[PDB]
């Protein structure tokens, strides 16, 4: 059960 | 000892009441890991058996403002401690209210023109954040009563994208994101 706000999808942090 | 590495999954910007795992990668065989939060001992993990482990996970089930701030970790082999990891900024988002993002001269500009974003939230503090989608490591911080300005200077197509802003209740406790503003540069 991984939640992520739409605006963080594909964010560079996730690396 | 190699310097440990610290990160947050799925992300370091965690909505209120959502979960986060803080991972600390040390060195295979290390026998004790400590997670520090703002100068205090937050948790310890003692890998047993240690020879199969080079990283430890600290789970936070329900994110809130008391667990938002700077974290770091260290690990031990025998009597020797590593140097600390870099600092992890764990930020809680979706606190309380939603700011308004505006832009001058407007969202459509030509390469060369100066662009300023404006973040307004009357019920927050004087510290605001501007976030370009995709580029959380380049988040800009601005200061203003009621609203803060974010001058981009002369822009190029590198500046094109979707922006959101946050108000703040403390350095690591941020508002809901503004509705997005797309900047179009031709
Ligand atoms: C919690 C889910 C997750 O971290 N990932 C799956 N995924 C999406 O759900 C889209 C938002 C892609 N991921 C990323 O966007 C990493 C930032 C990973």
């Amino acid at each position: 059960a991984c939640y992520x706000p739409d605006y963080l999808c594909x964010d560079e942090y996730c690396a | 000892l190699p310097k440990p590495f610290i990160w947050a999954e799925p992300h370091f910007m965690v909505p209120k009441e959502k979960q986060v795992t803080i991972c600390c990668q040390g060195n295979y065989g290390a026998v004790e890991y400590q997670l520090h939060f703002e100068g205090s001992l937050f948790a310890v993990d003692r890998p047993k058996p240690p020879e199969r482990i080079n990283k430890v996970k600290f789970y936070i089930p329900d994110m809130n403002s008391r667990m938002a701030g700077q974290y770091s970790c260290i690990y031990r082999v025998g009597e020797l401690w590593s140097e600390p990891s870099n600092l992890l900024d764990l930020v809680v988002t979706e606190m309380y209210d939603t700011p308004t993002l505006s832009v001058h001269p407007g969202p459509e500009v030509i390469s060369g023109e100066k662009v300023t974003f404006y973040c307004r939230l009357d019920t927050a503090t004087s510290m605001f954040l501007l976030l370009k989608e995709g580029r959380s490591s380049h988040v800009q911080r601005g200061y203003g009563k009621v609203q803060a300005e974010f001058p981009l200077g002369p822009v190029t197509t590198a500046h094109r994208g979707t922006y959101r802003c946050f108000g703040s209740y403390n350095n690591h406790a941020w508002s809901f994101p503004s509705e997005p503003v797309k900047l179009l540069v031709t």
